[PDB]
RNA sequence: GCGGCCCGCCGUAA
RNA sequence: GCUGCAUGGCUGUCGUCAGCUCGUGUUGUGAAAUGUUGGGUUAAGUCCCGCAACGAGCGCAACCCUUAUCCUUUGUUGCCA
RNA sequence: AAGGCGGCCCCCUGGACGAAGACUGACGCUCAGGUGCGAAAGCGUGGGGAGCAAACAGGAUUAGAUACCCUGGUAGUCCACGCCGUAAACGAUGUCGACUUGGAGGUUGUGCCCUUGAGGCGUGGCUUCCGGAGCUAACGCGUUAAGUCGACCGCCUGGGG
RNA sequence: GGGCGUAAAGCGCACGCAGGCGGUUUGUUAAGUCAGAUGUGAAAUCCCCGGGCUCAACCUGGGAACUGCAUCUGAUACUGG
């Protein structure tokens, strides 16, 4: 709001020319986001989605980017929320009817955790089935027991994620990005203007939406 | 309730080393009573099999259009890449003229007095969008002196 | 002329036999001529009889028949006048003794001959081919199955050549040997040619 | 980086 | 006796070649494409990594027979330490 | 302006462009018919002829070779003065004027800040390549539009014939 | 109520008479332009409101149009002088 620790847009050189009211004069030829603007309609897009948390928002974060890879997870099962870290999967909400035996043949496999070498100890079985039970949950760690449409969504960065915002469009689903000078306002436009590739940035704003959210419920 | 039209079933082939494969494929065209609309083209290898695919395609995508005791007036024109349309509003009395796929659409929309006719191609797929053609852009009378800032009897005159 | 038969490369590892029994060279052709006989004779009258299969053993002194029905009250008729007919009427045929033993069929859907008797008797009748094999691949898979493949060849109605159409649902690996295959054929004298008809139903693997 | 070598009767499978 | 150019079954054939397809979702008005492609590997669409694909079926291999080493049960018509 | 233009030096001569200032006061745009300029080849008269090379002659290859390959070789290609008036004369896109998100460059004027240098703030002209909205049957075009408009002109109406 | 990049279609390129089009005002002008009224646009046909033949084709009564043309006056935003 006024600590002044986010930084600013990739490059004039790099930058969306649909962002033309959200920028502030280059003088080291880089972008500089205008932050006197940045704060108000983020309170008042954090207001909402606090709200939406009352009725159960079951939102997701998507930060596969390996900047924010790490963190998108500590906000998320904070209080309730739930994450997607690698590898997203193209229409897994398009398609939430074929992926959803996958997490069926997770919720089959773990079981074997507690008995499936002494069924039978074949050792050549073992590592197979240890490498395919670890591979499927590498991917579905944070949706492993989810019961499908998430309501809300958000997101780290928009462009690197047009993918998801393009399939939660179609399904009317109401999004949350922090878009750089790169990316566009394409989506349910919540925009969060904000420096994407910042560790500070990042972690600070997932900080702010825990804490927000948190008290949705109570 | 949901009213549904089946128009063209065509054959398509495809050529591989082996020969030449066949499939089958169908347009349908799904309405409400009053003002939902939409359209589902599916491909299958079997006829049967092509209806009830497109059937619920056609279910999912529907669009609402608004009309007044059968019609609304406007003198609308639709254009597409390939076809052009161009459709009035009757009177009275008058049923619904206008060509094959045009009849379908105009019949389960629920318009029931309007004039229509059909240039360029006669292609089904085409002239079937029809409904964005005109239909979507249809204006409302009250929304536009909403968006000019006026009451209803002054855009009347 | 593509695939192996599925029945006699499984008959000695996961299958039964029809005629299990022991007769030395000499006595191997009379034997074999009385089995066809037998065979054939019950068939003819049961043919209304959901007959599946007739086994015939020789315990080195007698002719036994087992029979497998899902109809076993017409199989019997009202009471052993029947029976007592048929085993009457196959003595006259070996003059050896002869009893007569009924088996049960639980589901007459499967039992892939019954199928395929059922839906030629269906075709017998003026029908359209689509409706028959739908519905028999339906109620296969409805009972539960882990496989069901179908064909059928020959004239259906036009004048023009002959096609072969097959519809499948599940797994029906006919290269693993260890899995049981219930695979039987029968034949229609339509009006315009014999049709033949082939199902395959994957029961299960045998371990 | 350089030698050369021609033709295939009329209609036909839904 | 006529009609394989009306037909069931039965064979040859490319070829024991490694390919051939489907369900759902996304891309184009459309025929269609994706999956099945790219980096590396296998006898092999055999596998690993990456990727709007996620999974499935016939296929591949295996489960069959015989043979290559010894272990147990038993010695006639078969063996002679 | 288009066809097109290349060793160096001199003589005559045309056009565009930039910065600044002064002046005239709508004197403008497009044009049926008319007028002029148009690559290569070709024609006429008089000169010139190194190299290359239609026609032509031998030698090869080939079933045959009239050709592709080799050895020769006249017209022509060159100059002066006159004709001819056609080219895939193609960006296969007619000439003017106005409006519409970006970029990377190249060449050529000009201004202000340490001009220290090759820094950056710009600011006119013409050019090259990607690309958004939009348009298109698609391919694609996209401020040098095939996007949104106005003025004038020239052409099109199934394929052969 | 069509088109000219690749389906038919931009003259090889320029100059230019007659023609078509005209930056921004100020005042006159009433030419075009707009509003009236006056006279015609015969009859016959068509429409409308009706009638008589057993309704009906057939005949008849009245109104509508006869889209134009001519004259006088008014309007002066726009084009023209």
């Amino acid at each position: 709001m006024l600590k002044a620790g986010v930084h600013f847009g990739h490059q004039t050189r790099y930058w969306n020319p649909k962002m033309k009211p959200f920028i502030f004069g280059a003088r080291n030829k880089v972008h500089i986001i205008n932050l006197e603007k940045t704060v108000p309609m983020f309170n008042e897009a954090l207001a909402e989605l606090n709200k939406i948390a009352s009725r159960k928002g079951k939102i997701l974060f998507v930060g596969t980017k390996r900047a924010a890879s790490e963190a998108v997870k500590d906000a998320a099962l904070s209080c309730d929320q739930f994450f997607v870290n690698h590898r997203w999967l193209g229409g897994m909400l398009t398609n939430w009817k074929t992926v959803r035996q996958s997490i069926k043949r997770l919720k089959d496999l773990e079981t074997q955790s507690q008995d499936g070498t002494f069924d039978k100890l074949t050792k050549k079985e073992a590592l197979m089935r240890t490498r395919e039970l670890e591979k499927l949950e590498n991917s579905l760690g944070g949706i492993k027991d989810m019961g499908g449409l998430p309501d809300a969504l958000f997101v780290i960065d928009a462009d690197h994620e047009h993918i998801a915002i393009k399939e939660a469009n179609n399904l009317g689903i109401p999004v949350f990005a922090i878009v750089d000078t790169n990316s566009d306002p394409d989506g349910v436009d919540f925009v969060i203007p904000g420096n994407d590739d910042a560790i500070r940035a990042v972690t600070l704003y997932l900080g702010a939406v825990a804490a927000t959210v948190r008290e949705g419920r109570s | 309730e949901l009213q549904e039209k089946l128009i063209a079933v065509n054959r398509v082939s495809k050529t591989v080393k082996g020969g030449r494969i066949f499939s089958f494929t169908a347009l349908t065209v799904v309405g409400d009573g009053n003002g939902r609309v939409g359209f589902g083209y599916g491909k299958a290898r079997e006829v049967p099999a092509a209806i009830q695919k497109a059937m619920e395609k056609a279910r999912r995508n529907m669009i609402n259009v608004a009309l007044n005791n059968g019609t609304l007036q406007h003198p609308v024109k639709g254009v597409h890449t390939g076809s052009r349309v161009f459709m009035q509003p009757a009177s009275e009395g008058t049923g619904i003229i206008a060509g094959g796929a045009m009849r379908a659409v105009l019949e389960v929309a629920g318009v029931h007095n309007v004039l229509a006719k059909a240039y360029g191609s006669t292609n089904p797929i085409n002239v079937v969008r029809a409904t964005i053609d005109g239909l979507e852009n249809m204006n409302s009378p009250e929304m536009v002196a909403a968006k000019r800032g006026k009451s209803v009897e002054e855009i009347l005159g | 002329g593509q695939k192996v038969h599925p029945n006699g490369i499984r008959l000695g590892i996961v299958k039964p036999w029809n005629s299990t029994w022991f007769a030395n060279t000499k006595e191997f052709a009379d034997n074999l001529d009385s089995d066809f006989k037998v065979r054939q004779y019950l068939t003819k009258e049961l043919a209304k009889a959901s007959v599946s299969r007739i086994v015939i053993e020789r315990p080195a002194k007698s002719i036994r028949v087992t029979i497998h029905t899902a109809r076993p009250g017409i199989v019997i008729g009202k009471k052993g006048e029947d029976v007592e007919k048929l085993r009457k009427v196959v003595a006259d045929i070996a003059g050896v003794p002869a009893q007569i033993n009924i088996a049960e069929v639980r589901k007459p859907e499967l039992d892939a001959k019954l199928v395929a008797d059922s839906i030629t008797s269906q075709l017998e009748r003026r029908v359209m081919f689509r409706r028959a094999m739908k519905r028999a691949v339906q109620n296969a898979m409805r009972l539960g199955a882990k496989g069901i493949k179908v064909e059928v060849s020959g004239r259906l109605g036009g004048a023009e050549i002959a096609r072969t159409e097959w519809y499948r649902e599940g797994r029906v690996p006919l290269h693993t040997l260890r899995a049981d295959i219930d695979y039987n054929t029968s034949e229609a004298h339509t009006t315009y040619g014999v049709i033949g008809v082939k199902v395959w139903i994957f029961k299960g693997e045998i371990l």
